């Protein structure tokens, strides 16, 4: 075959989105979750499997005890990691990874010894003829299309924030947030708890990630919805848990999301999203500014939430000077622009000589990663 | 048709060994024969699957030799009539070929100790039953199956209430045509019952039965909202079921789906899933269709007629299909080849202790690994129940235990049995197959589908007892019957126990061994398809036969003909012609420089290792190059 | 012979259920009693027989006094529990155990010492090759032919209740209640006395045991059962002695199994069934009750009741979230589903690896029960 087609995969923390480059969505998306049955199993011609992996964990949840081998961008754990490859490989894709190059997504300002040791495992596990690791902000930038824009990435991992300017890219200017899906997650079963309902358990604290998915919505003001949740109607939602049950949830709600634009509520001082955008503007030259409040673009799974983009925009505006029109660009199908963006880089035919090769690496060793890429 | 096997011929094999005369059957089976006379012991031919060879045809000249020979109405002509029947039954359309033999067939011809015949017999060990519920891709069940649809008029079909092939669910692949006409092999056959002696009436109630088999298709049994058990709403099916057998409809649909079973002593009914039934309707499909193929065979042994019973010794010539290779390979191919393991591995041991008094007869001791012993941890592999637990055992488990996918399967037997040498696990890109073992033939790959459903045959002792119990002479007759009987019962672990007990008649015996092969599909002479023929080598075994004597000392030379022959080799080591013959072999060994390896003394050969006459052959054209040359130039000069 | 076949037993209290594993139903099911005579016998030629066993002590009733040596799942007397194997080795299966691995069934929660002891005997009174002690209500869900569910398994012996999903187990979940045919019986005999008929010893407690397992049955509505008892014209049911006396049973009929649904009745607080299974569940993980309030197994003899499947249904539905379905699988058969389950279990291959082998006994110890099963 001709270009060999390539393989992309975008592993932020919570799902692995993965597919062929070439394409305009992945072909497997699911949880990077590797449960383990934590209770002794008591029959005969049962499994065993020392652990599942990928939706099958979603399915058996109750049993197994759910270990995310991601956190906040960084890996825990190795071979729980290489478990969730091997199955996207061998279980969807059905691929012999040494008939693809491909290409991994990973987050700024994320430690070195994540990126060498990813590289390590792709050609040293699945021999492979050549890979890529790339930066998450970008890749989304491209799936948008435009070629200049403030690239607000928030995954189940963290979030993170980078501007680009006609191409190029500023490091000084570069954002991490300690925020995620997962910490919005931890906070909402505490919420939760005010009302009665207590989710203690790892199966459970997936429930109420189900529930944040779709009930959770931000404020296009705060306090004026809390003051609107004294005379409950709309608020309100009914929600069917598989026990059975069912749970009620009014003004907890909204401000699940609230977090994100109020960390003290969660207990950091660190900024709220809102604010390390202009952390990130700010530090940059004064003279591209103008298109970044323009052009900012919201990336990644925990932007998904409705209204988001209204409270940004009216956040923002509100802060920068009203002498410039502050548009936020943020897309539907937005959750998995980071894979799109590395369908797209991988199709690329000058792309095609940036590769990391695995006569490169192996010549010159895990290292080079970061001589090469960015 | 060759001008072979007239009555000169035949005269001029009498009473000498193998190697005294040409190749030829009438040998081998002489060998036989001669044995037994001799020694007193039973003996077996083994012909290896092969056709639609006239492996049969060819075994009719083995009895016409044995005729000949054996004397003091002519043969058992009828043994040609046999065929058709057995043939009918027992054969089907497939891939490899249009007619193949699924059932094993041993034909016995009884020998007093004087020599003569005192009758023969067929026995039937083997059957695929299973072919007929279920089926491959693009293959046909059981002739017979077709020749009545077409063949039965209004007459008979009127009576069997027989319908086309797309009316039935047990039949696969729809009619899959196949004729051929048809119909005309039909006649033929009623025809060749008939000379058998076996009455109009007999025959009629045979296909009825035979409808019967398929008839169990027609009855669905629909899963009920909420209940387990399952029911059958439509009596229209079983109530033509019931007409065709002795059975009342009330009685066997109570008894089908709800059966009864004795908890001593004190009889408890029983909740059926909807699959369990299902199961129990092929499964009695299939039993019903072994039962019908014994009486077939017993009562055909009634129409063979035997002088003075009892006396003394047979001899057992074994029809079996050959160890079989498909793209695909189903459930059924494994027990084939499982069964061909065996075979050959019998065929191992024999030339093993053929080769071992052989050395002792030429004085030479030697001691070497038995050769069956290659195949027996494939075998093992297939069957050891215990320690770990084999692929048929573990088949077993998996389809007893609750939730059961082919997957669950596969992935069992590889945590299992992975570590073991002869199974391989393809793994990564396909591959289409999901597992694959090494046979003596080569590496093989399986598919796993619905294994687990072919190997479920559930058997329901209530509706047994029913047909035990029937009306009509012909079936309740067939079913007149210690293992574990009844629901267990799997497919696997009765074609095991079937194996078992023809592995012991052969074992008891003195084999011998033929190896059929067809040249080309072109059913003409002049041309050999090499391809084809290396496939038949593999599969019959004689590669692995060649590849065991390589391990021994295959050659082997009296002393004087090694001098005699040779002796231009070496005109240093030979002396002045002290004779003897030892002591020229002595010599020629020795300067010639050869390993002890690589030959032994015995009393009235050397045995050689292969290669070594290689080396003295080239040693004896040089030595030839030289003496052509010294010639020529003399002569020259 | 290939495999041995293997030998199965099930004793909770009240039966032995005895047969070759391998088949679908036991050969010989009698029980449970050793009677001895109680009166001193006077002739010559009798006997003498210091006791019988087995239905031989139903046959010859009278001059016995009978001894359960199983009581609520607990040997009370060994030497009698030794008898009443013999009995079955012997009498009735004819085989020598040295040519037969023996699976026993035991009750959850049940004290060590039943379960070493029984160990104990096994390998130092009937010599044999292999033994394992097996829970009871894991092999009728086995016998069921389910790889999940919520056995409610109640012999005469006691009631027990284990959940199962997808083979696994819950021990914290696992729930044992003292309740037992035995426990209705001698409610029933007392409910009789206030009609008059006074059943004062073990003989007639069995006649009153044969009519419980026919005469009573469960109401859909206890209430309006009781009420309708008022005209009485089916809820009466003339029985048959063997005196020859007759015996009239109206209402007390059905009030004796309502005991399992009021055990008031009898004076305990401990719960009924019913919500002694909601008990079960509710300990369960959030995410596997929706299969297991579908999927209740019954199990045992004192399940046989007519119309306990039903009443259980409407309980355990009104007691639940109606947002799920509440299917209870009760088969026919159901009394036998120990011991059918126990067949299945050694039959299968990979088992073979798990008995507890004499070798392995005789180096450690009676203690390993533990250790190896569970
Ligand atoms: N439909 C949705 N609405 C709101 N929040 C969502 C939705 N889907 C996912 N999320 C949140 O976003 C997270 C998924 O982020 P994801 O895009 O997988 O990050 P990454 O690409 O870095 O792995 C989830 O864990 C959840 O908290
Ligand atoms: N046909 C029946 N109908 C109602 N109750 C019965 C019936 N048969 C037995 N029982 C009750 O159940 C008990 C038998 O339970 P069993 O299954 O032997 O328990 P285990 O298996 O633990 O020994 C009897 O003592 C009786 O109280
Ligand atoms: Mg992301
Ligand atoms: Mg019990």
């Amino acid at each position: 075959e001709e270009e060999i087609a390539a393989l992309v995969i975008d592993n932020g923390s919570g799902m692995c989105k993965a597919g062929f480059a070439g394409d305009d969505a992945p072909r497997a998306v699911f949880p990077s979750i590797v449960g383990r049955p934590r209770h002794q199993g008591v029959m005969v011609g049962m499994g065993q499997k020392d652990s599942y992996v990928g939706d099958e964990a979603q399915s058996k949840r109750g049993i197994l005890t759910l270990k995310y081998p991601i956190e906040h961008g960084i890996v825990t754990n190795w071979d729980d990691m290489e478990k969730i490859w091997h199955h996207t490989f061998y279980n969807e894709l059905r691929v012999a990874p040494e008939e693809h190059p491909v290409l991994l997504t990973e987050a700024p300002l994320n430690p070195k010894a994540n990126r060498e040791k990813m590289t390590q495992i792709m050609f040293e596990t699945f021999n492979t003829p050549a890979m890529y690791v790339a930066i998450q902000a970008v890749l989304s930038l491209y799936a948008s299309g435009r070629t200049t824009g403030i690239v607000m990435d928030s995954g189940d991992g963290v979030t993170h924030t980078v501007p680009i300017y006609e191409g190029y890219a500023l490091p000084h200017a570069i954002l991490r947030l300690d925020l995620a899906g997962r910490d919005l997650t931890d906070y909402l079963m505490k919420i939760l708890t005010e009302r009665g309902y207590s989710f203690t358990t790892t199966a459970e604290r997936e429930i109420v990630r189900d529930i944040k998915e779709k009930l959770c919505y931000v404020a296009l003001d705060f306090e004026q919805e809390m003051a609107t949740a004294a005379s409950s109607s709309s608020l309100e939602k009914s929600y069917e848990l598989p026990d059975g049950q069912v749970i009620t949830i009014g003004n907890e709600r909204f401000r699940c999301p609230e977090a994100l634009f109020q960390p003290s509520f969660l207990g950091m001082e660190s900024c709220g999203i809102h604010e390390t955008t202009f952390n990130s503007i700010m530090k940059c030259d004064v003279d591209i500014r103008k298109d970044l409040y323009a052009n900012t673009v919201l990336s990644g799974g925990t932007t998904m939430y409705p209204g988001i983009a209204d409270r940004m925009q009216k956040e923002i505006t509100a802060l920068a000077p009203s002498t410039m029109k502050i548009k936020i660009i943020a897309p539907p199908e937005r959750k998995y622009s980071v894979w799109i963006g590395g369908s797209i880089l991988a199709s690329l035919s000058t792309f095609q000589q940036m590769w990391i090769s695995k006569q490169e690496y192996d010549e010159s060793g895990p290292s080079i990663v970061h001589r090469k890429c960015f | 048709q060759l001008p072979i096997y007239t009555e000169a011929i035949v005269e001029m094999y009498r009473g000498k060994k193998r190697h005294e005369v040409p190749p030829h059957v009438y040998a081998v089976t002489e060998g036989a024969y001669r044995s037994m006379l001799q020694d007193r012991e039973d003996q077996s031919i083994l012909c290896t699957g092969e056709s639609g060879a006239g492996k049969t045809e060819n075994t009719k000249k083995v009895i016409q030799y044995l005729a000949h020979v054996a004397s003091s109405g002519e043969l058992e002509r009828q043994l040609l009539q046999a065929n058709p029947i057995l043939e009918a039954f027992g054969n089907a359309k497939t891939v490899k070929n249009d007619n193949s033999s699924r059932f094993g067939k041993f034909i016995r011809i009884n020998f007093d100790v004087a020599g003569y015949i005192v009758g023969a017999n067929i026995e039937t060990y083997l059957l695929e039953k299973s072919r007929a519920i279920r089926q491959a891709k693009d293959e046909c069940s059981f002739h017979i199956f077709y020749q009545l649809l077409g063949g039965a008029g209004e007459q008979l079909k009127a009576d069997l209430l027989l319908e086309p092939c797309s009316h039935y669910r047990f039949l696969t692949n729809g009619p899959s045509s196949s004729p051929g006409q048809e119909r005309e092999l039909f006649q033929e056959t009623l025809e060749s019952l008939r000379v058998l002696g076996f009455s109009h009436e007999e025959i009629i109630s045979m296909l009825r039965m035979v409808s019967a088999v398929l008839q169990f298709g027609n009855i669905a049994l629909k899963r009920e909202r909420n209940t387990d058990q399952a029911t059958m709403p439509d009596n229209t099916a079983a109530q033509k079921l019931c007409r065709l057998l002795g059975l009342g409809v009330t009685d066997f649909s109570r008894a089908l789906l709800t059966p009864r079973i004795k908890v001593g002593r004190d009889y408890v009914q029983k909740a059926q899933t909807k699959e369990q039934a299902d199961f129990a309707l092929e499964a009695l499909a299939k039993a019903t269709y072994e039962r019908l193929f014994r009486w077939l065979v017993l009562r055909l042994n009634r129409a063979l007629d035997r002088s003075p019973r009892q006396g003394a010794s047979f001899l057992g010539i074994l029809d079996i299909a050959g160890f079989e290779i498909f793209q695909l390979n189903s459930f059924e191919q494994l027990c084939i080849n499982y069964t061909n393991e065996k075979l050959q591995q019998l065929f191992n041991h024999t030339m093993f202790v053929l080769e071992q008094e052989e050395y002792q007869r030429e004085g030479i001791p030697w001691t070497f690994l038995d050769f069956g012993l290659d195949l027996q941890p494939c075998i093992d592999l297939i069957e050891r129940p215990a320690n770990p637990p084999g692929l048929l055992a573990l088949l077993d488990e998996e389809c007893w235990f609750p939730k059961a996918t082919d997957k669950s399967f596969v992935e069992k037997v590889a945590q299992e049995q992975g570590g073991h040498p002869k199974f391989q696990r393809p793994r990564h890109l396909r591959d289409q197959a999901d597992f694959s073992v090494l046979h003596y033939a080569g590496k093989v790959d399986y598919k796993a589908n619905e294994w687990l459903m072919k190997n479920m045959d559930p058997l329901n002792d209530n509706v047994a007892a029913l047909l035990h119990q029937s009306t009509d002479r012909l079936t309740a007759e067939i079913w007149k019957d210690r293992p574990r009987r009844g629901m267990f019962r799997t497919v696997g672990q009765l074609y095991k126990e079937s194996l078992s007990r023809l592995m012991a008649t052969l074992s008891n015996t003195n084999p011998s061994f033929v190896r059929c092969i067809v040249p080309n599909h072109e059913k003409r002479a002049g041309k050999l398809e090499p391809r084809l023929v290396l496939d038949q080598l593999r599969c019959n075994g004689v590669l692995e036969g060649i590849r065991i004597c390589r391990q021994g000392f295959p050659n082997r030379i009296l002393f004087q003909e090694f001098r005699q022959r040779y002796e231009i080799l070496t005109p240093n080591a030979i002396p002045k012609g002290f004779m003897d013959g030892k002591q020229a072999c002595e010599k020629m060994i020795q300067a010639l420089e050869l390993d002890p390896n690589l030959y032994r003394v015995g009393q009235s050969k050397i045995f050689f290792r292969a290669g070594v006459l290689a080396q003295l052959e080239e040693e004896r054209a040089s030595e030839q190059t030289k003496s052509d040359y010294l010639k020529r130039a003399n002569e020259l000069v």
